[PDB]
């Protein structure tokens, strides 16, 4: 299903933007991309947001993964406003369950998130509106918030099935501003 | 191979919209995803995905 | 069952604690120059921190008392100053220093013999709230010294008390898990890992 | 032209392989003119 | 679903006739049939078209084929009228890319058609009205069209599931006169 | 005053744009300029004109020159589509007499045109729609018209005034279109 973010829609280019497919492995730790700047250098945002001043948006943002029904797991996805740590094809994680800033995994869910069980869904749709404690900012100096994408029950399948599993994340910009 | 294009060897001239349809004949437990793109007259292939 | 007022934002933080110490020495090398220059910083109490970073934005304004003895605990006859500087003008570096008497500095004078001095500071952020995390908070400095051109005849200790008022917050964030290492830093020791909590033996054993 | 998006994933038991066909046609608004001998 | 020849339903021993079972292999190349010669020696109708001076009649086409979940594969039936090569058990295409008759495979599908792709479907519908220059003609001098199962795409397995996949041809007169 | 070339509007980036100032000389022998030519490196219109297949426009054309009661000249500003010769700094005349293509001056007039006499105007203003004998061409392998700036009477002055008079030519798309 869908969700959306404190219950807020964004309000007052616009456009698919298909990332870099991700494989999940047996051991994979977990990623994480940074926002605005995983759209900075691909198409007529990017062009946008490196030559304006000020800059303002939402985002919309899907995260699917395609296996057979032989295969198991389960991920976490969410959006952590602020995320300081301890482009577009992102960052893995050191240390997943400390989230590379010395605060627990377990409580990640406190968040606007989604889970992915692979023996039911294979998609999580996320709606964020703009936070900040200004009316507008900078495109190029300050990234509002972060996606994170971490395996919370391993990979596993039986020798013989394909192993890796393709992760692969859409995002739509909503409402966006430039000045 | 296309009768299109066997009927249109028999004229001079022709202007107008096609569609392509592609079928996949895998088995009932694969998956996947593709890209199809369409680049314009005058423009070149591209380079990556 | 309980009342739902005791877990509001307000009463949260809704306590005056100790968020400062400065020591004027009739002697030695602390303060040499009866003086001391005090950022404001809510991190004093040692409590603070993992209270306030449990959310990113908050709004407050903000009460200081001042309590000011002997290192014994002794009632002097001596009077000070507690000139407050906003964020943006110059300190004192010496006694002699102009900043003392600018008038755009408010001051409070006041006598040890007298009960503690009590102000209140407002908002002073340029933005719409403080953040504790920024991906990419000045409130001003409390200068305490004794008034006079010769040296006091007392060594003084001077506390100061800060109560927060009027909270507003945005945004709950998980709660820190590790020891802290830096001063508006996140940074965490990587060899030395801890569990949230405590452990046991075998998962069906009570 | 035809990219990869994903990698092509197979359980254990099913061919590696597949096949894609391709039919095309024209839309309601395609004419031709001046006939030519082939 | 169920395609109407030309979109004409025919007009002015009508039961259901079950062929033998064809077997799809992995080296198959295609088969077809003839009618009303298919319909000769069985039955009612057989003995009603070898005793009668003119014959008249349309026909209900059904295919079938039964395959599991892990076998792959595509299937063209169509029904060309006076194919004109260059039982009830058929006959095997030599050079099916060019018919048999000198003509693309690629451009079959301008006939009445329908395509069997084993991980949709697994059955085709065709219904045929008469068509020929005459009113009547003569059942035992003249086949009226011919009907064909062409794979386009491979039959695949893995090893240890069944080796061959079969198909099932049942028909109908509909509408038949004789005289 | 304004001139509207053939009676017609410019009908179905839109911004001034003030080109390098000419100096007129005793000795000059005119210039011309290539539409739309002039405008392909310079801004937005530039960079949609060399990143569309099929583009239409029209143009709204003011030139100027700025002298003294003391001097004296005049010049003729004409506007030729189609204008075969036998960037956005221009072209001089090497024969004016033949306008550089076998045809007289004396008949130039026959286009949009109008007269710059140093003693009564300076300035000429000229609307021009879109030719062509198809809607729509290509930016960057087709010249539509020329605009041509040539002294009929040669500039003159006393020793001791400016030897040389700027002249300054500022346009504006109108109703342009891009696919």
């Amino acid at each position: 299903n869908i969700i959306v973010g404190y219950g807020e829609w964004p309000s007052y280019v616009n456009r698919f933007y298909t990332l870099d497919t991700k494989l999940w492995e047996k051991s994979s730790k977990g990623w994480y991309w940074k926002f605005p700047d995983v759209l900075t250098e691909t198409g007529v945002f990017g062009q946008n947001a490196q030559f304006h001043y000020l800059y303002r948006s939402g985002f919309c943002i899907h995260v699917q993964c395609n296996a057979s029904k032989f295969h198991q797991g389960a991920l976490l996805v969410a959006v952590l406003p602020e995320y300081v740590i301890g482009g577009a094809d992102g960052f893995e994680l050191q240390h997943p369950y400390v989230l590379d800033a010395g605060i627990p995994i377990s409580q990640l869910t406190v968040c606007p998130h989604q889970w992915i069980n692979l023996r039911t869904n294979n998609c999580a749709t996320i709606i964020v509106p703009y936070i900040n404690a200004l009316p507008f900012d900078s495109a190029l100096n300050h990234c509002n918030f972060g996606l994170l994408v971490v395996p919370i029950s391993p990979l596993d399948y039986d020798q013989g099935a394909t192993p890796v599993i393709p992760i692969t994340i859409t995002l739509a910009p909503m409402c966006s501003e430039f000045a | 191979s296309t009768l299109l294009g066997q009927l249109c060897g028999y004229y001079t001239q022709w202007s107008g919209s096609l569609e392509v349809t592609f079928m996949f004949t895998g088995s009932f437990m694969a998956t996947g995803k593709m890209l199809i793109a369409y680049t314009p007259p005058g423009g070149p292939l591209p380079k990556d995905r | 069952s309980h009342s739902t007022a005791e877990t509001t934002l307000d009463s949260f933080f809704s306590r005056a604690g100790l968020v400062g110490e400065i020591d004027l020495p009739l002697k030695g090398t602390t303060n040499p120059n009866g003086y001391a220059n005090w950022d404001i910083d809510i991190t004093g109490y040692a409590q603070m921190r993992r209270k306030v970073e449990l959310f990113t934005y908050m709004r407050f304004d903000a009460e200081f008392t001042f309590v000011a003895c002997t290192p014994t605990g002794e009632v002097v006859p001596q009077l000070l100053q507690y000139m407050f500087v906003p964020p943006g003008a110059p300190k004192p570096d010496s006694r002699e220093s102009l900043a003392w008497q600018t008038a755009t500095n408010p001051s409070v004078f006041v006598k040890l013999s007298d009960p503690p001095a009590q102000v209140s500071v407002p908002f002073m952020s340029p933005a719409s709230a403080y953040q504790w995390f920024y991906d990419g908070n000045m409130m001003g400095t409390f200068s305490v010294r004794t008034v006079g051109t010769s040296k006091s005849k007392y060594p003084l200790v001077v506390r100061i008390y800060m109560r927060m008022k009027h909270v507003r917050a945005w945004i709950p964030r998980p709660m820190r898990n590790q020891n802290y290492l830096f001063k508006a830093n996140p940074n965490y020791a990587g060899n030395s890992i801890k569990p949230t909590g405590t452990s046991r033996t075998a998962i069906t054993t009570l | 032209s035809i990219w990869y998006q994903t990698n092509y994933v197979v359980p254990i038991g099913a061919p590696n392989t597949a096949y894609i066909i391709a039919l095309a046609a024209a839309q309601k608004n395609f004419t031709m003119k001046l006939c030519k001998d082939a």
